[PDB]
């Protein structure tokens, strides 16, 4: 938002298609169990179960997270919680006009109403998948 | 025989054997296949762990008393006979302060001087049929297998016997006697 | 998960935590015996 750019508001009848979309921008896409392995490695390393890190995704995330969260005086419960919310993909049925990308879904309240479009570009770069599509 | 573990072994192992076998279906009355077999899995561990400790620098010692007392420490940890949660908390606590590999399946002991994990596996088969049944499945990792025999013939990996010859000689006689009571039971 | 006792699990964890905290770490030799004695004292109280 801080690095976003606003365009003009256009007034016109706004067609909204109810569709399942991402609501977790930056979801380093993994399953729930895969994230549980990651979370355990990062905050509860000594208490891990039998399983191991299976993918290069799980390894680079685990080593980055271990490095980024190093010596941060905070409840491990809150770290485990935020990592759970960050890693796993979450979806929702929402009525959407225009871009369906997660970063645009995130600002539906600001970019569309019943009769208006607020042109807006979120800070950051578009992913190639989106640009190609 | 149901009283094969109860008349021979001492009281402390009976409770260890009574524990985690309760999970699937069978019970002490059904089988003489894997009922008593689990009992000696802990007895061998105690003979392996007892009368063996480590010194201040990091050297082996085979002493008399057996209760640490400050300056000396146990040489083996009892992985088998625990809960599945504690089992891997044991394994992982080791690997985190000595850059080691994490075995896929459960080991049963760990030597603190040589940093070797030990998957125990003695049976009526001689040596070669049960050494390469595990070693070509738990490979890659260097999990130290110690394949004994029911009689006495011995064959470890590279014959690398970390244990001194006085205790392993009594370990043979501990299994050389239990073998003989299968027929009379 | 586990069928074992809450106390036995804590005791099992206490013994090995004290182990690596000294064996390859930063806790003194007298303290290892100070903990395992208490685990023995606790184990006696059943």
């Amino acid at each position: 938002l801080t690095h976003g750019t606003f365009g003009p508001v256009k007034f016109y009848n706004q067609v909204k298609v109810r569709k399942r979309v991402d609501i977790n921008p930056g979801h380093k896409d993994l399953t729930s169990r895969e994230a549980q392995e990651v979370i355990m490695e990062v905050v509860f390393p000594n208490e891990v179960g039998a399983r191991t890190l299976s993918s290069d995704a799980q390894l680079t995330i685990t080593k980055e997270k271990k490095e980024e969260l190093k010596n941060c005086k905070i409840s491990p419960i809150m770290v485990a919680y935020m990592l759970e919310r960050e890693l796993v993909r979450r979806t929702r049925f929402l009525p959407i006009a225009g871009a369906t990308s997660s970063t645009y879904v995130e600002v539906l309240h600001l970019t569309q109403g019943t009769c208006w479009e607020q042109q807006y570009t979120p800070g950051g770069e578009a992913e190639n998948d989106d640009l190609d599509q | 025989m149901e009283n094969f573990v109860r008349t021979n072994f001492n009281p402390m192992i009976l409770e260890r054997a009574e524990k985690t076998m309760k999970e699937y279906g069978e019970n002490p009355q059904n089988e003489g296949n894997k009922f008593a077999a689990i009992s000696t899995h802990m007895e061998v561990c105690f003979m392996y762990s007892d009368f063996h400790f480590i010194d201040l620098e990091g050297n082996t010692i085979v002493k008399e008393n057996d209760d640490d007392n400050a300056m000396l420490k146990h040489r083996f940890e009892i992985i088998e006979g625990q809960e599945r949660n504690i089992a891997w908390t044991i394994v992982n606590s080791i690997c985190n302060m000595t850059e080691n590999s994490k075995p896929r399946f459960l080991p049963d002991l760990y030597d603190y001087k040589t940093n070797k994990f030990i998957e125990i596996g003695v049976t009526r088969r001689k040596v070669e049929d049960y050494y390469y049944e595990k070693a070509s499945k738990l490979k890659g990792e260097n999990v130290y297998i110690h394949i004994f025999s029911f009689d006495g013939e011995e064959m470890a990996t590279d014959d690398e016997y970390i244990l001194d010859e006085e205790s392993r000689a009594r370990i043979k006689t501990r299994l050389f006697v239990l073998r003989q009571e299968l027929a009379t039971a | 998960i586990g069928m074992a006792s809450m106390l036995d699990a804590m005791l099992s964890r206490a013994r090995i935590d004290a182990r690596i905290d000294l064996e390859s770490g930063r806790i003194s030799s007298q303290d290892f015996s100070e903990i395992t004695n208490t685990c023995k004292a606790i184990e006696a109280l059943k």
